[PDB]
RNA sequence: CCCGCAGAAGAAGCACCGGCUAACUCCGUGCCAGCAGCCGCGGUAAUACGGAGGGUGCAAGCGUUAAUCGGAAUUACUGGGCGUAAAGCGCACGCAGGCGGUUUGUUAAGUCAGAUGUGAAAUCCCCGGGCUCAACCUGGGAACUGCAUCUGAUACUGGCAAGCUUGAGUCUCGUAGAGGGGGGUAGAAUUCCAGGUGUAGCGGUGAAAUGCGUAGAGAUCUGGAGGAAUACCGGUGGCGAAGGCGGCCCCCUGGACGAAGACUGACGCUCAGGUGCGAAAGCGUGGGGAGCAAACAGGAUUAGAUACCCUGGUAGUCCACGCCGUAAACGAUGUCGACUUGGAGGUUGUGCCGGCGUGGCUUCCGGAGCUAACGCGUUAAGUCGACCGCCUGGGGAGUAC
RNA sequence: AAAUUCUAAU
């Protein structure tokens, strides 16, 4: 472009907006579990994932994944959920912090214990 | 091609329900289809019904 | 059902057996009889 | 049409070395008389001559060392759509030195060493190097 | 802060080991359970899942999540692009705006030099000092790239005054052309109407059938009516800003080019808004209707054929006026100016003695150079200058409001 | 001169 081209209209720079909008530029958000489910990935993969339907304190409705094996979550857990995004799941942008207030450490995780809530033996 | 996209049948004696009961669900199977033109395995279902 | 290595298992009660050509001619009496039995142990044991 | 005469005798100087050629002629100007004195002082050119009376001509000879141009690379920096202005404690290096750069200052066409040592800034004009 | 006392006595965890990235084997499960920042692992012989042994990296911390800059030259002022990857408005006129051939005088507005005042302290950087070192505290300096005023310089840009002819324009003679608007007229051919001769087929297709014909078709001959388009010339030939322009004659009219001579004296280039032109289809009113032919009907082909083929056929194609404003509106290449080896042609002027030069436009090949390549290559996509238009991953979408 | 199609793991 021409300096008199850039002076009468000057460079735009690219928004760049965020991928995790439930948080609102915080790192951890409380939620109720209003359905818990599986549900199936997308091509090539195939398994039984577990997710949650989970309704937070600012009044938003996501879909959070529940990591590990096995869970003790039902309807009318509350929860503490982070980000970061499950690929293979289509519409699943969130993780569920485990060891939070009502889920509980994976049992019989002898590593990596940290990421998944249990107490060193 | 082959068999059935669907059967419906009607088994008829004494003791029918109380042994057939079990084989409602999905059946998987792994092998190497008829319609292949490679040597690929390949994995597919059917699903079965009893009332 | 395994046709490559001819094992035919049943999820329900973890229960794995290399007969299926057996299984695939009408002789899956030795599939069904284990199910029943633990489909009875419940019966009895949800009286509560 | 035409609005840089100076940009002009840089190209033509430019296609002159790069096609081989003996001289390069073209329309007079004293500001273009100046830069031609700075590029034969410095050495860039043999000689320069102006004929003529009512439509003065200027032509200069241009040199090479190996069979190759003298000058490698001439640019015109302060055009007429953006000028540039530098004071004296900020007067551009060409090559670290090797180069050299043309600048008007109060006291005339002149060179940019020979600039810091009158302590003077000005307008720049070219880079030849 | 110093001295003494007893005892190694009280004090190490977190993440990772497929590549990016430093660090590998065994067992368990068998696209299940699960892992994942991006490629991607797991289907009964997994260095990628879970556990064990081993190793790697940080360490009173280690990992994960959220937010910012960098890498990202991925908004390119430093420092990007538009022939084919995203990207030149369909074309032109033109106000504001941006830019300005050459000489002299004057001004010092821009520009440059010096001086002065100011730019709080802390922070940042440098040379030192004090806490046993460090973090920390602190002395002095440097810096705060800025602003204003005074005095100087006149090379470049601007203002004022006077000029100059090379950019631009006017006048005299002539040339070529499907350039535009209006009117008149000529020939060939199709269709229709009337009449003569004449008798059993005509038409069409790969083959058929629909259709026409003994109520005399097709064929051939004579007379008439009306509409539309201009065979040969005709040619990567000519003209026009683009769209576009083709029989012959007349009337009004725009531009281009050439040879000489005279005249004005920078009057120029580009151009957001704005304005005008703009193929075909389509719309309104009033005419016209030969041929062709969307929609429509029938006959064939086919598994079906709302198509390709055959027989018919209405809007439309034509004229006057008024709208519409879109095209693969393409050279997928904005306008203007300067510079840089050659060859073979075409078309149109002029000078000199069939030959020797000099202008305009145009087609093909190709050198240096440029490009990712294909290719462009004096009519540049090579080397530069001025101004405008446009682009920032693929869909959603040139879509909704 | 006729002539449609070939899902999903190497
Ligand atoms: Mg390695
Ligand atoms: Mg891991
Ligand atoms: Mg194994
Ligand atoms: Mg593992
Ligand atoms: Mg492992
Ligand atoms: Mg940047
Ligand atoms: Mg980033
Ligand atoms: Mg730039
Ligand atoms: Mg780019
Ligand atoms: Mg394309
Ligand atoms: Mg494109
Ligand atoms: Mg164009
Ligand atoms: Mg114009
Ligand atoms: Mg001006
Ligand atoms: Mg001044
Ligand atoms: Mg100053
Ligand atoms: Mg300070
Ligand atoms: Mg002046
Ligand atoms: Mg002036
Ligand atoms: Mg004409
Ligand atoms: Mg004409
Ligand atoms: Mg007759
Ligand atoms: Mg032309
Ligand atoms: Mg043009
Ligand atoms: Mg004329
Ligand atoms: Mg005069
Ligand atoms: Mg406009
Ligand atoms: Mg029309
Ligand atoms: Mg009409
Ligand atoms: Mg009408
Ligand atoms: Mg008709
Ligand atoms: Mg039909
Ligand atoms: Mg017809
Ligand atoms: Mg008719
Ligand atoms: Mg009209
Ligand atoms: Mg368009
Ligand atoms: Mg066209
Ligand atoms: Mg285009
Ligand atoms: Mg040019
Ligand atoms: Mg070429
Ligand atoms: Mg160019
Ligand atoms: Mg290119
Ligand atoms: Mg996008
Ligand atoms: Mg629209
Ligand atoms: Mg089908
Ligand atoms: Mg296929």
């Amino acid at each position: 472009a021409t300096v008199n081209q850039l002076v009468r209209k000057p460079r735009a720079r690219k928004v760049a907006k965020s991928n995790v909008p439930a948080l609102e530029a915080c790192p951890q958000k409380r939620g109720v579990c209003t359905r818990v489910y599986t549900t199936t990935p997308k091509k090539p993969n195939s398994a039984l994932r577990k997710v949650c339907r989970v309704r937070l304190t600012n009044g938003f409705e996501v879909t959070s994944y529940i990591g590990g094996e096995g869970h003790n979550l039902q309807e009318h857990s509350v929860i503490l959920i982070r980000g970061g995004r499950v690929k293979d799941l289509p519409g699943v942008r969130y993780h569920t912090v485990r060891g939070a207030l009502d889920c509980s450490g994976v049992k019989d995780r002898k590593q990596a214990r940290s990421k998944y809530g249990v107490k060193r033996p | 091609h082959g068999g059935y996209k669907e059967i419906i049948a009607k088994i008829s004696g004494d003791g029918v329900y109380g042994r057939l009961k079990f084989e409602s669900g999905g059946h998987r199977v792994q092998r190497v289809p008829a319609t292949e033109s490679q040597g690929r395995i390949h994995t597919s279902a059917c699903t079965v019904a009893v009332m | 059902y395994n046709f490559p290595q001819g094992r035919v298992t049943d999820h329900r009660i973890n229960l794995t057996l290399y007969r299926l050509d057996e299984v695939m001619e009408g002789k899956l009496d030795m599939l069904i009889e284990p199910i029943i039995q633990e489909h009875q142990a419940d019966q009895l044991a949800a009286l509560s | 049409s035409m609005q840089d005469p100076i940009a002009d005798m840089l190209t033509r100087i430019r296609n002159g070395q790069a096609a081989n050629k003996a001289a390069v002629t073209m329309p007079s100007s004293k500001l273009k008389v100046a830069i031609a004195n700075v590029l034969k002082e410095e050495g860039f050119i043999e000689d320069f001559k102006v004929e003529g009376d009512t439509k003065p001509e200027l032509e200069l000879t241009l040199k090479y060392f190996q069979g190759k141009a003298v000058v490698e690379s001439i640019q015109r920096v302060s055009r007429p759509g953006l000028r540039i202005y530098k004071r004296k404690d900020e007067l551009p290096k060409v090559m670290a030195g090797l180069g050299i750069a043309v600048v008007s200052t109060s006291k005339g066409v002149m060179t940019d060493r020979a600039a810091r040592q009158a302590g003077l800034g000005g307008e720049i004009i070219c880079y030849v190097a």
